[PDB]
């Protein structure tokens, strides 16, 4: 629409369908993470990099669980951070007006002839 | 054939013709499918200025569709050029009078060229192309054409 | 764009397995392949993928990287013959190599930035792990510190750019200009120093000389033009600020070229001498590529396309001699005509290449940035005279000079040219040629 | 040793000369010698430069130089400059007049 | 010719992330589908469209 | 292990006495003697020998077929002319046959594949106009090409379009 009303720019609607390493990139990162910080171990201690992999199934557990946890908070997070805007927002609707959208035909800005 | 060589020489261009002409025939012409292709067609869409100062989508539509207008515009002018280039080579000796006309459309495009796109370098897009032309016309209500100075 | 990418992840564990640094340049060298086939691309971006996309100025850089960066394998045999830490070598390429991917195929300017520097620790790392010589030290800071210390101001510029486009996008940038007069010596003095200019080189002829063959390579052939890379990105919205200041870079380029192709024909290192003809003609890039004009632009994409895989090519022949001469000193290095008359052939062609010699894509890129640098001014006309005339007085001296008199006298019994060694150079070469045939692709991107 | 007139001229296929792929198994030198030089030139360069010679046109330059043509035929034959100076027509723009303006540099 | 061996059956490892890169980005093309078949410059004619959407 | 030198232990056995200057300054009765042998064995009083071994070290299999078919006019010539004549003949046999078959490809070339209106790339010919002089064709010859529609047509004028 021509109207620039800050309060519809905030506003979800559920067209934007989010991609899909979005939900299991935090997840199989840190599931990676702790494998292969489970690697180190091994190679540090001089052990073959695969053994005891107890340790491996653990850090790699233990990382897509604390994963998913955060993960879940941060949606919240963001969810709130928004809020917290469209309802200031709301309390200050002079601070923000409703403003119009110019098109090209109705300015004159400089161009820059290279020559 | 008066000449001699001439003689001689229509000899050899039925040699190297006529294997061809039969191997065009023979082979690969009738031996080939029938099929068709076509031409582009791109519906004509908003300029820039109807454009917002703030959607990009709008934008991009018009800076795509200024590129593809250049690229004709490039070679309209290339075109025209090689119809003075060709004139030149098929009236010569006396090519002056002949080509005098297809110069005259040569340069009048290139000047309508060079008022357009000209003078914006790379990175001319709708937007700088559409304000170069506004300024331009301010200054020719105000100074009257280019080239006769301001006042 | 992502098939590239995940590629190349999953061949990081063939630097681990034993007995496989020859099967990574076929992964190498296939992808590449592979790569070659998605040549789809306009001057707009395409195949997006999270923040990765490619049009045809990134392409041909990534595709030049992909080349050169599979051919630093083939030129650094010698890590495999003496299992001298092969396996942490490579890593570091295929660490290198993505990091340049993500870097062309990066959609935002931040991000440009992020891979930009972060490529220069693996280089880093190459130097001093494999170098001989013990200046690589002296010359290992160099690299690092010319870079950090314009690169971390230009981090600023960055940011204070979100402020007022509120993005990174590059095709969103170019609809702003600006006027602030130190963010335009924010976003292209961090550039002009990896070009780089003629004032401010001094780290080009250290690093170079002192790197290892394949660290000559990537640095003559990539590093260099992520500074070119650069500018063409970022002067699409200072061409304001650009009008105001451009005559300082263009004189210094370009006077920068002409007297640093005397002091070239005053050096006496192999190595040297390739590194400071790499200056003189990316005083030719820069100069035209702050013309601004069409011409400008297309050439100088072209040329640095050109140019890193010549120079990357010399470097390869300077390797071979120095390999079993010992010595990288002109003095040493004779004659070599009569050990290696093989080796001489590919000797001319990538040095005649290197002064614009056709049909070579140098010369068509050499003509563009002479066209528009005239356009610019005819008073350019002057050193741009001088600069093409000694670009081959030194190129000789370099070809000449190195093959045709007689042998040196102390030299030992070496090795003679080997089957790899030819098949680098070709490599190196014959595309620098037929590259002629499409540069359709490879020079229109806008 | 104190080689002979023959072991010149029977060479042994005992000792092999590298091609510089490796220096220490002779059938892994050979070997990285053929798969190297396939990819390399047999893919890359054959089969690449093939296949870029057939490449569809994808930077509509083909396309232009039919548009070029019937573009040039259709206002060649309507009374039209064969290239228009005017990115969108002069009248359809709307000018500000001389009192908005209010001595903003105004350039060529 | 090819003078390829056994170690080359590790190959298999980078082409099973060719083709996990591919899907990525083929799947990432699935989520591009609000200007599909609707730009002024592509855009379906208004009434009457084809079934199966372009690309 | 990859011997390089094959075993034979490279060295350097001629010694000071290759450089003229270094011979006229002086040289030691052995050293003369030395020099002597050196040049002695410099003669070579056969050419060389064939190897079969090279032949087929240096002819890939693509190459042993792709000539196999002329190398059996070499076989059976060979002993009517001798192998020198016979050889020539099959060189020149072979050779002219590929210059044969490359103009007809480049006659045929330019006469369907020219550069047309439709491409930018391919061969473009402007030909001129030939001299017409009296006894040719109707002398009083003018230029058929009169309106700029004519000139540069590149095959335009008859497209279905
Ligand atoms: C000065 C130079 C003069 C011009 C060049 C001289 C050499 C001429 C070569 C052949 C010319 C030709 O006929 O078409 C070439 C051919 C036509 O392609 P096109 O223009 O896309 O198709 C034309 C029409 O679509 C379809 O129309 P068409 O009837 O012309 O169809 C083509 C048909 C025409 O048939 C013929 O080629 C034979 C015609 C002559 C036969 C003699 C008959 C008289 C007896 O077949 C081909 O031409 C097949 C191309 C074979 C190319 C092989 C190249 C690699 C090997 C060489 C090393 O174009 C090429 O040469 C491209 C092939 C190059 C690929 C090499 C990539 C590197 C790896
Ligand atoms: C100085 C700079 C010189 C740059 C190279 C100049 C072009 C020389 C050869 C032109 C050529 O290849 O002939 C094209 C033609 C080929 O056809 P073409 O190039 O005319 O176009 C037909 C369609 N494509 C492009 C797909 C082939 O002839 C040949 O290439 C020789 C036979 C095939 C090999
Ligand atoms: C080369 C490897 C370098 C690794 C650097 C990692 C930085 C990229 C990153 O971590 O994010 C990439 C992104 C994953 O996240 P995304 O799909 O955008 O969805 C929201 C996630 N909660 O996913 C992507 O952007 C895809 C490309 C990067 C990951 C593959
Ligand atoms: C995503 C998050 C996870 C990323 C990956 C984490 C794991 C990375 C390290 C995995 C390799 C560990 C073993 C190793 O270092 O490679 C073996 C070898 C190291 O040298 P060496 O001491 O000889 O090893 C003997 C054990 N095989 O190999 C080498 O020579 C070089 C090994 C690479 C060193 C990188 C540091």
């Amino acid at each position: 629409s021509a109207v620039n009303d800050p309060l519809e720019l905030l506003t979800n609607k559920g067209t934007h369908e989010p991609s899909f390493l979005s939900p299991i990139w935090n997840p199989i990162a840190c599931g990676v993470a702790g494998v292969g910080a489970a690697i180190f171990i091994n190679w540090g201690f001089r052990k073959p990099v695969f053994s005891g992999i107890q340790k491996h199934i653990a850090f790699g557990a233990i990382g897509v669980g604390a994963g998913a946890y955060f993960d879940q908070k941060r949606n919240e997070y963001l969810a709130k951070r928004d809020a917290v805007l469209r309802h200031y927002i709301e309390l200050h609707p002079d601070d923000f007006p409703v403003k119009e959208r110019k098109t090209y035909g109705q300015v004159l800005e400089s161009w820059v002839p290279v020559r | 054939p008066r000449s001699p060589m001439a003689s001689f020489a229509e000899s050899v261009l039925n040699v190297i013709d006529g294997p061809i002409t039969w191997f065009r025939e023979s082979i690969v012409e009738p031996n080939q499918q029938k099929q068709n292709w076509y031409h582009q067609r791109f519906r004509r869409v908003p300029t820039i200025d109807q454009c917002y100062t703030d959607d990009a989508v709008c934008r991009f539509e018009a800076d795509q569709q200024f590129r593809r207008d250049r690229m004709v515009d490039n070679e309209i002018v290339n075109i025209l050029r090689q119809r003075f280039e060709d004139c030149t080579l098929y009236e010569a000796p006396d090519h002056m009078v002949k080509c005098r006309p297809l110069m005259d459309q040569y340069e009048k495009a290139t000047e309508n060229w060079f008022i357009k796109y000209g003078d914006l370098g790379g990175y001319a897009n709708a937007k700088t192309a559409y304000m170069k032309q506004k300024h331009r016309l301010i200054w020719e209500r105000r100074h009257g054409p280019v080239g006769s100075g301001m006042k | 764009m992502l098939k590239i990418i995940f590629f190349l992840l999953f061949l990081i564990p063939f630097c681990f397995i034993n007995n496989m640094y020859w099967m990574v340049q076929i992964m190498m060298f296939f992808i590449s392949f592979i790569f070659l086939l998605m040549n789809n691309f306009m001057n707009y971006w395409s195949e997006i993928s999270y923040f990765l996309g490619c049009d045809m100025l990134s392409y041909g850089l990534i595709l030049l990287s992909l080349w050169i960066c599979s051919l630093m394998l083939l030129a650094s045999e010698m890590i495999n013959k003496h299992n001298n830490y092969k396996n942490l070598f490579l890593l570091n390429i295929i660490i290198l190599l993505l990091l340049l991917i993500l870097t062309f195929s990066s959609m935002s300017l931040f991000m440009f930035y992020l891979f930009f520097e972060s490529s220069l620790i693996p280089t880093l790392f190459l130097i001093l792990g494999w170098g001989y010589q013990p200046e690589r030290l002296q010359a290992g800071l160099y690299l690092l510190f010319y870079t950090l210390l314009v690169s971390l101001p230009m981090l600023i510029g960055i940011f204070y750019l979100m402020n007022k486009i509120g993005s990174m996008n590059f095709y969103l940038m170019n609809n702003f200009m600006f006027n602030y007069d130190l963010l335009y010596f924010c976003l292209l003095c961090a550039f002009l120093v990896k070009m780089p200019m003629f004032l401010v080189h001094l780290w080009l002829p250290k690093a170079h000389v002192e790197a290892p063959v394949s660290g000559s390579m990537i640095l003559a052939g990539i590093m260099l033009k992520l500074g070119g890379y650069g500018m063409l990105r970022v002067i699409s919205f200072l061409q304001l600020m650009n009008l105001k200041y451009s005559f300082v870079w263009i004189s210094i380029s370009l006077v920068g070229g002409v007297l640093v192709s005397l002091v070239c024909l005053r050096q006496t290192d192999l190595k040297a001498l390739i590194a400071y003809s790499s200056v003189a003609h990316m005083g030719i890039v820069l100069s035209g590529l702050l013309t601004m004009t069409y011409w400008g632009l297309c050439g100088s994409y072209t040329l640095m396309i050109a140019h890193g895989l010549c120079s990357s090519g010399l470097f390869c022949l300077a390797n071979v001699s120095y390999e079993r001469l010992g010595s990288r000193s002109m003095l040493i290095n004779k004659g070599l005509l009569n050990f290696m008359p093989s080796m001489t052939l590919w000797w001319f062609l990538l040095s005649s290449a290197n002064m614009a010699a056709p049909p070579t894509l140098n010369l068509l890129g050499e003509i563009y940035l002479l066209n528009s640098i005239v356009s610019w001014s005819w008073i350019s006309m002057i050193l741009l005279s001088f600069l093409s005339f000694f670009s081959a007085a030194y190129t000789l001296y370099l070809y000449s000079f190195s093959q045709h008199g007689k042998l040196f006298s102390g030299v030992y019994s070496f090795s003679s040219g080997k089957i790899r060694e030819y098949l680098l150079m070709l490599l190196h070469w014959l595309p620098l040629n037929l590259l002629i045939l499409k540069s359709e692709s490879f020079m229109l991107w806008l | 040793t104190s080689l002979t007139t023959e072991d010149f001229a029977n060479p042994s296929p005992k000792n092999w000369q590298s091609y510089g792929f490796d220096y220490k198994d002779q059938v892994e030198d050979r070997k990285a010698t053929k798969s190297t030089f396939f990819v390399t030139v047999t893919l890359c360069l054959v089969w690449g430069s093939f296949y870029w010679a057939y490449l569809p046109d994808t930077q509509f330059r083909n396309w232009a130089q039919r548009e070029g043509f019937l573009e040039l035929r259709r206002r060649e034959l309507a009374g039209v400059d064969l290239v228009s100076p005017n990115y969108v027509d002069p009248a359809s723009i709307t000018l500000p007049s001389d009192e908005d303006l209010g001595d903003t540099e105004i350039i060529i | 010719v090819l003078g390829l061996d056994k170690r080359a059956l590790w190959g298999a490892l980078p082409l099973l992330g060719f083709a996990i890169g591919h899907f990525l980005d083929k799947k990432e093309t699935e989520r591009m589908t609000m200007f599909r078949d609707k730009s002024a410059l592509y855009g379906r004619p208004a009434g009457s469209e084809g079934k199966a959407p372009s690309w | 292990g990859a011997s390089e030198t094959g075993g034979v232990k490279p060295m350097v056995i001629a010694g000071r006495m290759v450089r003229e200057r270094e011979r006229l300054i002086g040289m030691s009765p052995e050293e003369r003697a030395w020099r002597k042998q050196w040049l002695k064995d410099q003669e070579l009083h056969h050419g060389p020998r064939k190897v079969p071994a090279l032949e087929l070290e240096l002819n890939n299999p693509i190459k042993r077929f792709y000539r196999a078919p002329l190398d059996k006019v070499c076989n059976v010539l060979e002993p009517v002319l001798g192998f020198q004549r016979a050889y020539t003949v099959r060189f020149w046999t072979g050779k002219a046959l590929l210059a044969l078959t490359g103009i007809y490809a480049g006659a045929y070339y330019f006469k369907y594949n020219q550069n047309d209106w439709t491409r930018k790339g391919g061969w473009r010919v402007i030909h001129s106009r030939k001299q017409c002089v009296p006894g040719d064709e109707g002398y009083p010859k003018v230029s058929d090409r009169s309106a700029p529609s004519d000139y540069a047509a590149r095959g335009f004028n008859e497209s279905p379009l």
